[PDB]
């Protein structure tokens, strides 16, 4: 027990809500069930009413004990004192509800006998099962099978229901009057659930309705069971929707370029380069573009996600010691990814260059014209001469490939010009450094 | 000498009480045609409903015939052009057709009075349009269009069955002489049930015996699972449509934990950002603003950006003597940014190209050790105003002189000198202004 | 004679060429299925193929004769076309069409004509003006050969086992009321309907073989069954997919509204502005709107839609044809609500307005008087933008200018207007005499 | 050796383990539960389990030397190779779908259904593999929904045989009679109240016992379940078929509105309306930079140089100026689609682009007279005087010719400052065209 709590932290804030959960589940399935069956016999009343007890105590104890500590943000910054944070919950919608849940009507159950129906006011803890859902949705790392789990409790629930309706108008009409009625002859609930289910999921093949209240009953019924199998193929089909996007999004672009590359008469090899590229990519990131990802986010949030992938990389190189901050901060916002084949080039012996090589799981080679020079791997880097000299510069000195799957970090030179003309005693800095470089 | 305006609410007020008696006409009109026992009983009560909805739908004439319309810009108002504009149109034609006034036992006459169907429909567009509803609305439409269809099948199907006659075949409605399957209510009941148990494709009702029952039931079958297959696209819409902007937030989250996981952050990091987007999702700003305000026009964007941002920046006392040119330019190129708590906003000795206006937050100053709380700032507050003007003659030569901690989740202005720069390069005077009171302050410090 | 593959010519013959191919795939099963019609009338069903095996014949020569695309230029060589035919194999499905096997089921090769049928769908699809209307259509006549097709099927498979020895199976047809060929056609087709529509109101199989035919039926039928409900939804979908934009764009201005805790005066002001933009179908934006059509036809249309209103100006009429294309490529236009005022006294004058679709009127400080009410095709902010030291003002406004009715406007900032006076300011230049010469006189 | 899992030999193995995996899932629950089709076909299925279990044992040492990616490379080290399929959980289901147990109960084999990842890793790449992506889908899902509609068939059968059969009116009947008792009707009938179950269709005899109401709730649960994951996913990917043409649809239309309310004449309407025809007909309706920005520039590079190099190398000196500068120049090339009758350039224009003809034909035409001063075929160059604009020139800053279209041309454009931050690096390059361009000019 904690002087407050933690609404994202707290593995024992979220087994409360759990036991919320259970009450609030074990309410509205359970008082249906009572209200409608000859379940509370004489031998049994003990047993109901110890359990409506334990569960009116957890709605007391959330009530006084966990939802005056949940903290809380109030312009921003984070609240831990404890009398302002009961006042929070105090003014909140939330006590609204909860207090017009635990209104006792169970001292009216010595003036008009046991009837459960009484206790139709515990239903309005839905707030405190829709976090619980959030919570848990937000918490595991996969929505998708919660998402069915929920879609099918759903279900269930909505055919429990139906289950306890259709009881309920058996005996209103009297068990075994008619035809569509249940006859009594099984047990109660099992063959009332299969009505519900041969009802709502609208199948059919049960008794056609003799009374013109069975007829309005089965009319409303199979029109609300359409309208429930529309909402379980609309729930099934947003759940496939949002757990396979990514990877339809994935395939459509790969599909649309090899229709682009079929339609131009592509050669086999640049198709199946293309088609390695992809396949490594997807075996890589599970997506396409990152930069179009970046682009999304805030700009600070940009900068430490850039900064706790390369500063260390970029301070260990020993040339860069000179420079500053800002403009390594700049430069590292302004980075680009690329994958290069293995066998490919990514520099000729002869060839110009205008970009610097930072180099991150990958594996190239240096050859001095196919003798490997020297090899190195994740974290190098190399091509610093041909990035900063103006004018022509100078040329590769020597061939350098990719051996494997190689995944450098390119930072090109008209860029990191524009970079430097915001800064001015660093581009002279560095403009010293490459005369004492030369 | 009234003009009613149509983007009003009196014409709004005025499609309800229209939209009443084009549906009551639809509906029992149908109902009373095809069962002759409602027509032959209720003689009262349909004669003066019948009256009332045609005593409404000549006020619709006349109001039609008062309505404005947009032309250069402005609402016309003159009644001859209105009328020439109403008489020159077909809904005119149709509304004059409906208004034929035309032995009080076959409804069959006045089925004409079911052509201003266009009110209904307006109606449901403006409602649909106005309230704020919108999915629960469009799902109540789609119940209402489909409870009509089973409707005016139920009434088909008991005009099929008496054409053919009561209890000659298995398929066709029972002897109505038997007094049971006689009851104006059993009979409307159970043509609705049997409606509904062929249209939806649920498949219950006694199998045909004679070539037109087949061919009907075929027919309304293949009506039915078009009916089935609509109703499933509406609610399959209706879902996807619920919850798809928090959809695309959970795709956003799951994209930056797969990026995450690609590029192995540190996990401190990881649970930063994560906290940080729902944050930004439970506070309702996750979408940037300028892809926000993309399709507003340009003075309705500047009348947001003064409404919005200038409530704080006339609480800067330094910036005070320029004028509202200069002040609606920067209420344009404010560039919001929020923040994370123990975030560097700007650390000692970086270059100040950044100006900061904070709203709804709360930071902090401090040393280059760590947390020693200097001056905790508040809303209202700015930093950033004395590197971003560069003033040459004092000690600090546009360098940060404070470490700038948050400590909250803050909700900082990024005003950027570029930006500064473009708004004051028409306005040298104002330039100068800036310059001599940027001179003052840091003489004064 | 050489047969355009775009004009209106083959678009009317795919018509008169995919009848009776739809002809030849109804007509065929239920001919070869039901052994009354092709007994009863055999001198039309002859006739009928008759005449669709000669339009056949002539449209083969028409896909010979007909042309295709080369080098961006529409071949004519009459030889080339036929050789362009005969090396695909639409010629060859053709001519496998053509074989003259003069019961009615040696005829079956008449349906591999199926390309040109779809052809013409899709022809139509492209074509018609109810893209919706005329899919739904398709759906509805596809999912009709679909049930004849089952309902011919069940009868044949009823006519292999025997007429009434088992219970699933079509009755004994020598009884006169099963009997006639109306209700030997309806009553397949509604056992088909009820098969395919996955609902199983029918008599329960008993041999293996029927057995394992409705367990292919009701697969299929379910294949079926979801494929509608795709396609349906699919429909139903883009069909309001713009509404649905919009109200998601509505929804986040109002999001973002009612966070920043703006006025309410301003909040009906920008819902009656959505208000008259959804009730007056202005939803789509111009800058995204015309991005995917080429350079020069958005060129052709710009010409097209500000030169009406820029030749109803006398003055603005003395300008150079480039520079016209190049200004009528960059006027922006923007909607202004009512009431709101353009340019006020003392602000930097930004841009040149053109007046279209709109009342525009000058008032004074804070004042509604009306010194020159301005109507369509008129034109203002022009002293301000050619940075010229005027009577006393420089770069600003002379007078206040309102908005009575919903105005709409064509916006010309300076930016582009530095861009549109890099090309001949010989001529900008006489247009500023005699816009200094208004300045002079009227301050 | 080392086999490469993404080599095609690798798949030609998945296929031939895919298929007793396939063949123990569905032949094993059937030959479980009917048990007449175990104890016919004895030796025959005594073989095929024996082959399928020697080929798990090859599965085994293929997974036991199957090579994987680490730092890019393919590592081949065999130890390495053994302690890396050793960690993983797939090895512990290997062993577990290999110990011997198996006469007359053939259920004891059911330890050899463990191995599911392979037939799923084989239907995934049949998936990313073949060119029939959408009905390799509709392949999958009805293989799914027969294996499921045959294991509850089985179900059935084994729920009839445990209660026992004719004795009630749902089970399956009486087994003494000759009519239900082989094995043909005993499967089909089996399958027939499958599908008529899992449909949720209820055209089958009604249960009795409450065992028997159970077992069918849960039936037609999972029916409703199975079979609206199956709505879904048709529809969803009959949506992803059909969303191309429909936004390509809504483009159409939304223009076609927009020039309508803004009242451009019908010649200029029919002309866009045949030009998005055109467009549709000759399947040009995707764009090069939102197709291939995803890619990097060096394979962009490569499908440059393989699409417009052969056009571009025929010019007269730019027989290989410089390999990266010409990679440059057809990297920053931008295409371009025109009209019949369309100018691309008038008298008195400036000119800021380049265009190279490649699939087309344009026509050099007079101002007053149509007249055809000299074709240009693909490969063809215009554009260099009004680019360059060098000092001393006669310096018109305007274009010199009405280079007219005749047909739908093509061609593929490139602007000025393309052409010179392209050039910036070496400007030899530009030294070279600039003297090509003055001589050009100044002989005229
Ligand atoms: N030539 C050469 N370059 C090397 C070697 N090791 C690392 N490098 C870097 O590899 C480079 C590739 O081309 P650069 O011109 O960029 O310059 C070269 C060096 O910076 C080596 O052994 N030889
Ligand atoms: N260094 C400093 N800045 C202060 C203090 N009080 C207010 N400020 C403002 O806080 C600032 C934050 O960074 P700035 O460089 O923008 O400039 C500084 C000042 O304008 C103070 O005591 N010290
Ligand atoms: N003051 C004024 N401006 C007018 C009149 N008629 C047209 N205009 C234009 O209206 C203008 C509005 O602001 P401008 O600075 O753009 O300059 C002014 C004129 O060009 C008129 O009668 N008076
Ligand atoms: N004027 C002209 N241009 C030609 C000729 N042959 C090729 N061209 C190119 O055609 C051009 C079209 O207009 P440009 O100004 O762009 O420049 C011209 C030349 O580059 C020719 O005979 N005359
Ligand atoms: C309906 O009932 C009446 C009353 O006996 C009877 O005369 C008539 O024949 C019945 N009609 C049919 C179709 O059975
Ligand atoms: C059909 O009926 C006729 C006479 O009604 C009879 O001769 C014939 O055998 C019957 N055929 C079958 C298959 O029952
Ligand atoms: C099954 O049939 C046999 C003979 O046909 C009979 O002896 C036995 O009692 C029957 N059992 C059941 C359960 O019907």
């Amino acid at each position: 027990l904690p002087n407050s709590i933690d609404s994202y932290t707290d593995r024992l804030y979220l087994l409360w809500l759990l036991l919320v959960t259970l009450a609030y589940n074990w309410n509205c399935c359970f008082i249906p069930l009572r209200l409608v069956f000859p379940y509370q016999t004489a031998d049994n009343i003990h047993y109901w009413l110890i359990a409506d007890i334990i569960c009116d105590i957890i709605y007391l104890y959330d009530m006084l004990f966990i939802q005056p500590r949940l903290q809380f943000v109030r312009g921003g910054d984070i609240i831990v004192d404890s009398n302002e944070l009961r006042k929070h919950y105090r003014t909140s919608t939330k006590f609204q509800l909860d207090v017009a849940s635990i209104i006792p009507f169970d001292i009216c159950y010595l003036f008009f006998g046991f009837n459960p129906m009484f206790r139709a006011n515990r239903m309005l803890k839905y707030t405190s099962f829709f976090e619980f859902n959030h919570h848990l949705e937000s918490i595991m790392d996969k929505a998708y099978i919660y998402r069915v789990i929920r879609t099918t409790g759903y279900l269930l629930f909505i055919l429990h229901i139906n289950a306890c309706v259709y009881y309920w108008a058996s005996n209103y009409e009297g068990i075994g009057t008619t035809r569509w009625v249940y006859d009594g002859e099984g047990n109660e609930y099992l063959r009332c659930y299969y009505w519900a289910v041969r009802t709502l999921i609208t199948i059919g093949g049960l008794p056609e309705p003799q009374t013109l209240f069975e007829i309005v009953f089965q009319l409303l019924n199979f029109f609300s069971g359409v309208f429930v199998f529309s909402s379980l193929i609309g729930q099934m089909r947003d759940v496939i929707g949002a757990a396979t996007a990514n990877q339809n999004y994935f395939r459509a672009c790969m599909d649309d370029t090899i229709a682009y590359m079929n339609n131009y008469s592509i050669p086999k090899l640049v198709q199946k380069r293309v088609r390695t590229w992809y396949e490594y990519t997807w075996d890589s990131q599970r997506m396409l573009d990152e930069s179009d990802l970046l682009k999304t986010l805030p700009t600070t949030v940009q900068l430490a996600l850039a900064i706790d992938v390369n500063f260390s990389i970029i301070s260990k190189v020993d040339l860069f010691k000179g420079c500053d901050t800002q403009m390594i901060y700049d430069m590292l916002l302004r980075l680009k990814s690329v994958l290069y084949l293995p066998g490919d080039f990514v520099c000729k012996k002869g060839e110009i260059g205008k970009e610097m090589y930072i180099i991150k799981h990958g594996e190239v080679q240096v050859l001095g014209g196919t003798k490997v020079l020297v090899t190195l791997k994740a974290g190098s880097v190399f091509g610093e001469i041909s990035l900063l000299a103006a004018g022509g510069g100078n040329r590769r000195t020597a061939n350098v490939v990719a051996h494997g799957f190689a995944n450098l970090l390119t930072l090109d030179k008209k860029t990191l010009q524009e970079i430097l003309v915001h800064y001015p005693d660093s581009e002279r800095i560095l403009m010293k450094k490459a005369r004492v470089l030369l | 000498a009234i003009v009613v305006d149509p983007s009003s609410n009196l014409y709004y007020r005025w499609l309800t009480a229209i939209a009443l008696p084009v549906f009551y006409n639809w509906y029992l009109l149908i109902c009373r045609a095809c069962f002759d026992e409602l027509q032959s009983e209720y003689l009262m009560l349909w004669l003066v409903l019948d009256y009332s909805a045609d005593v409404l739908y000549v006020l619709d004439v006349l109001v039609r015939a008062r309505t404005g319309f947009l032309e250069q810009g402005l609402m016309v108002s003159d009644t001859n052009r209105l009328w020439q504009h109403y008489k020159t149109t077909t809904q005119f034609k149709l509304d004059v057709l409906s208004l034929v006034p035309t032995g009080t036992n076959y409804p069959e006459v006045r089925f004409n009075r079911l052509l201003k169907f266009s009110r209904l429909f307006e109606f449901f567009d403006r409602t649909e349009t106005r309230t704020n509803y919108p999915n629960m609305f469009r799902i109540g439409n789609l119940v209402l269009y489909i409870l009509i269809i089973i409707h005016w099948n139920a009434c088909i199907y008991f005009a099929i069955s008496k054409f053919i006659g009561f209890g000659t075949d298995s398929w066709v409605y029972p002897n109505i002489s038997i007094p049971e399957h006689g009851r104006l209510s059993r009979k409307y009941i159970y043509s609705l049930y049997w409606s509904t148990l062929t249209l939806t494709t649920i498949g219950e009702t006694p199998p045909p015996v004679k070539d037109e029952e087949y061919l009907f039931v075929v027919v309304d079958f293949l009506v039915g699972v078009l009916i089935f297959a609509t109703i499933v696209g509406n609610v399959g819409s209706m879902i996807s449509n619920m919850n798809a902007s928090r959809a695309e937030f959970q795709a956003k989250i799951d994209s930056i934990k797969q990026y995450m996981q690609f590029r192995k952050v540190t996990k401190d990091l990881e649970t930063r950002v994560i906290r940080w987007f729902d944050y930004l999702w439970a506070n309702k700003k996750t979408v940037d603003e300028k892809e926000v305000l993309k399709s507003l026009p340009d003075k309705l964007k500047a009348e947001i950006a003064i409404n919005v941002h200038l409530d704080t920046l006339k609480k800067v006392r330094i910036f005070q003597d320029c004028e509202a040119g200069l002040l609606v330019e920067l209420v344009l190129k404010l560039r919001p940014t929020v923040f994370s708590p123990g975030d560097y906003i700007c650390k000692k000795g970086d270059i100040g190209k950044e100006m900061y206006i904070i709203n709804e937050g709360k930071l902090a100053v401090v040393a280059d050790d760590g947390v020693t709380q200097f001056v905790v700032l508040s809303d209202g507050s700015y930093f950033g105003e004395i590197s971003i003007l560069n003033i040459k003659g004092s000690k600090s030569g546009n360098r940060r002189t404070a470490n700038i901690r948050s400590i909250g989740y803050s909700d900082l202005f990024c005003l950027s000198k570029d930006d500064l720069m473009e708004a004051l390069t028409e306005y040298p005077e104002a330039k100068k202004a800036l310059e001599e009171k940027g001179r003052q302050i840091l003489m004064k410090d």
